[PDB]
């Protein structure tokens, strides 16, 4: 999109561990940015470097620390990790330091969730609900629903695939999970998202629909006792072929 | 022997001229005394000065918020800033110290701004005086000497509302 | 050349391979207004008046002297590594109002055609150095891209009290010594 | 409060 | 130092202009305006700047007035693509951006023909997993969530089917309950006259 990558795109660990957050500049900008946003302080400016440099520093924590090599890629280590440093990390590129008609190109950002324990980290589970016919036969369109539950945390990216094709019309993913348990704080999540078609296209058994649910969870070097299988991050599928 | 140095200046200057009417600015990259490229208002594009500034003028011309920010600092910089000026330093009016000691020479000093008109009976043609002498400290000095009754030394200033008369014997 | 009622640098701006160092000032009509201090990230205003009314962020002359810093680096080669060539400097000593035994004056030395922008300006007084009652200004600009700098010494005018003016520069064969008696 | 200076920005010399 | 003012939140009609006011009376002739985008959980993107003169651009306009002490951030047609948080950002030379609260735009569609009906739909795998649908609401229906432990009930959401020329809203509910029925799902909701029950 703006040319600006950012590694890892989620991030799960434990309190008072360290972590290292990557970011690769637009080629050619001598500049990188990181913001911080969290629910609790909104986006707020970290630091800035500028050729291997440090040009500016907003409010970060002594325990926060960052740099910029000789190739102008950067990274940010957040060691001590509290639950209160679980925000979005954003890196942002310019080509010189900046200008008051200079735009900054962003990253995707990094998902920073801070736990007590991983014990509570679950992925979910994929269903897929067929269209009703009293749908089909009053309005002559076919809804299918799709329902991704009981996952921890709320790190999921929902995507409906047409004859093994992405589609974007006719979909509407919910735009926040909700809790299943809106009372606990650990409470495990629930999203569901639509697919409309034609009364005609459902009603082919040639077509195939297929709700596939990306999760984001546990690493590969991280440890598991439980005797569950481990929430790595894994995808999680539901499909549904057409009925006559 | 003699160590080796390379040097970089950036100068952004602003010319004013009849109050605020008039306002030109040139902005100069100079490698060690060489000028290479410059951006003046006037023309509106960075400009190769010599075969040093052909990869930098046509890079920054082609970069549309390089343009829009160096035309705008007319505003932002030049004109801004001048506003900043006629509340201080074009109000700043410090009057002369006028002596006479004797050739009688007529010693005008720590004055601000730099205009000044000194005459010498009647006044004479055959005066020789000092160019306008800048101490670096926002004050001035002149000295007006005469070869060989009352000698007067007339000095006119801006901060004077009547010229300072200085007489001898 | 340019002619105006007004010339104004907002600002200089100037960065060497030799420490490596740099400087940040504004001049109006030859006159410096301020400085940063680059290693106290510090603005110094030249006046009472500027220290009174005016005010500069000093954080945007730190950002320009890093551009300049990757600027050189590109231009040293692009020119081939073609480095500066010294001048003579010329040195002038004179008072700042006229000579009264016995009433505090100021000696003024200006140092004129400055480059590259690297001198050693100190003071003797019947021979020995002198620390106490002396200042200088910054490199002040020039439309040649030399510089000039002006060096002062408080002085008490008496007899048996011979001042000396003493320039360092890779410019001279020796140090020049511009002497002033009253 | 006193209104801050404007001051020229260098323009940076091409990296590649 | 300077700041803006923006405000929280402006609820929009889709294919009508929307008109971002932004405040800004303590800017400084060293000053511009920025505005910048950030549709969730993306990164901030570029929209519009400008200093004094009215700024026109792809994205959207910019309108600055006389004075510069407010500026307001012109999408000629609101489109549902248009929801995001919206920054208005005072940007002088290389000092650091500060974002700031912004306004969150909700972008509303004008429901042609509202068909309003709730249906029932079984998974596609297991035939006794059951699912309702509140559907072709018109956006004046808001979706209350369930006085019931043992169900859910999600918030409306707007689906575009472009090639038909037809948006529509739903809200899905669900329970583990056998005795769920779709009759008596979103009673809590304030569910339109006319709503058809098969
Ligand atoms: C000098 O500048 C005048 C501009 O007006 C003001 O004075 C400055 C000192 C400054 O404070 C600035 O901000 C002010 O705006 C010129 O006069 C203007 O000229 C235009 C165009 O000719 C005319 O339409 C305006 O009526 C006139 N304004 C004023 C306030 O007089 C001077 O121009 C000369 O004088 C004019 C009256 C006119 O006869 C013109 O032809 C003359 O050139 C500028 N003088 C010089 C020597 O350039
Ligand atoms: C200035 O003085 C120091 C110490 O005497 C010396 O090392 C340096 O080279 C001198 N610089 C010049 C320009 O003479």
């Amino acid at each position: 999109d703006s040319g600006v990558t950012q590694t890892p795109k989620h991030l799960i660990t434990a309190t008072g561990q360290r972590v290292t957050l990557r970011c690769s500049p637009r080629s050619g900008d001598l500049s990188v940015y990181w913001y911080q946003q969290s629910l609790d302080q909104g986006l707020q400016f970290l630091i800035q470097y500028y050729n291997g440099e440090e040009r500016a520093k907003g409010n970060i924590l002594e325990r926060f620390s960052a740099q910029q090599f000789p190739d102008l890629h950067s990274e940010l280590n957040l060691s001590s990790l509290e639950l209160g440093d679980s925000a979005l990390y954003f890196c942002a590129s310019s080509t010189t330091p900046g200008t008051g008609t200079e735009t900054q190109y962003f990253g995707p950002g990094t998902r920073l969730l801070v736990l007590e324990d991983l014990k509570n980290v679950f992925p979910p589970e994929v269903a897929v609900f067929e269209p009703s016919e009293a749908e089909i036969s009053h309005t002559q369109k076919a809804t299918l629903v799709c329902l991704a539950t009981g996952f921890y945390p709320d790190h999921v990216e929902l995507s409906w695939w047409v004859n093994g094709k992405e589609v974007h019309s006719g979909v509407c993913t919910d735009p926040q999970p909700l809790k299943e348990q809106p009372a606990l704080n650990d409470s495990r999540y629930a999203l569901s998202s639509r697919l409309r078609v034609s009364a005609t296209f459902w009603q082919n058994p040639r077509n195939h629909f297929r709700c596939q649910v990306q999760f984001y969870g546990l690493s590969e070097n991280d440890e598991w006792t439980q005797d569950r299988a481990k929430p790595v991050t894994q995808i999680v599928s539901a499909e549904a072929w057409g009925r006559a | 022997d003699s160590p080796e140095d390379f040097v970089y200046q950036f100068k952004g200057m602003c010319y004013f001229t009849n109050g605020t009417e008039r306002v030109r600015l040139v902005t100069r990259y100079i490698y060690n005394r060489e000028e290479y490229a410059r951006f003046d208002s006037d023309v509106g594009v960075y400009r190769a000065v010599t075969p040093l500034g052909p990869p930098a003028a046509e890079y920054w011309n082609s970069q549309k918020e390089v343009l829009e920010r160096t035309r705008a600092e007319l505003d932002t910089v030049c004109r801004h800033n001048y506003q900043l000026e006629l509340r201080t330093t074009l109000q700043r009016r410090v009057e002369p110290t006028v002596t006479i000691s004797p050739l009688l020479v007529c010693s005008v000093t720590d004055f601000y701004p730099a205009q000044i008109k000194v005459r010498w009976q009647e006044e004479t043609t055959g005066v020789v005086s000092t160019p306008l002498i800048r101490n670096g400290d926002w004050t001035f000095q002149i000295l007006v000497m005469l070869e060989m009754d009352v000698y007067t030394c007339h000095v006119e200033h801006p901060s004077l509302q009547n010229p300072i008369i200085v007489e001898w014997r | 050349d340019i002619v105006a009622d007004h010339v104004a640098s907002y600002g200089v701006n100037l960065y060497q391979s030799y420490g490596p160092s740099g400087q940040y000032s504004h001049e109006f009509d030859g006159d410096e207004e301020f400085y940063v201090d680059l290693e106290r990230k510090e603005t110094v205003w030249q006046l009472p008046l500027f220290r009174r009314f005016r005010r500069f962020d000093p954080q945007f002359a730190l950002t320009n002297i890093a551009v300049l810093k990757h600027n050189l680096n590109i231009v040293i080669k692009r020119s081939n590594s073609t480095a500066a060539t010294n001048e003579v400097p010329e040195v002038t000593v004179f008072s700042k109002s006229p000579v009264t035994l016995g009433q505090p004056n100021t000696l003024i030395c200006l140092v004129d055609n400055i480059f590259p922008p690297v001198v050693n300006i100190t003071w003797l007084s019947n021979g020995h150095s002198v620390t106490e009652g002396v200042s200088e200004t910054s490199f002040l600009s020039k439309s040649d891209h030399s510089f000039f700098k002006i060096s002062y010494l408080t002085f008490l005018p008496s007899a048996d009290e011979i001042y000396d003016c003493k320039v360092e520069h890779w410019g001279l064969d020796e140090p020049l010594l511009k002497h002033w008696e009253p | 409060a006193p209104s801050g200076e404007g001051s020229f920005q260098p323009s940076q010399e091409n990296p590649q | 130092d300077a700041k803006t003012t923006q405000p929280n939140s402006m609820e929009s009609n889709e294919e009508e202009p929307v008109h971002l006011p932004c405040n800004h009376s303590t800017i400084s002739g060293t000053d511009y305006i920025h505005w910048y985008r950030q549709l969730p959980s993306q990164g901030p993107e570029y929209v519009i700047h400008g200093l004094t003169s009215n700024v026109n651009n792809r994205m959207a306009s910019l309108a600055i007035a006389e004075d510069r002490k407010s500026s307001t951030l012109i999408l000629h047609r609101a489109t549902l693509r248009d929801a995001a948080v919206y920054y208005c950002i005072l940007r002088d030379r290389s000092n650091q951006f500060y974002f700031g609260t912004g306004t969150s735009l909700t972008v509303i569609p004008n429901i042609q023909n509202p068909d309003p009906a709730v249906y029932q739909l079984r998974d596609s795998k297991s035939s006794d997993k059951s699912v309702c649908l509140f559907t072709d609401f018109d956006s004046q229906t808001n979706v209350s969530q369930s006085k019931d432990s043992d169900v859910y009930i999600t918030d409306k959401c707007v689906l575009d089917m472009r090639s038909m020329d037809f948006k529509s809203n739903s809200a899905v509910a669900w329970s583990n309950k056998s005795d769920f029925a779709c009759a008596n799902a979103f009673n809590n909701s304030i569910i339109p006259e006319d709503t058809f029950f098969p």
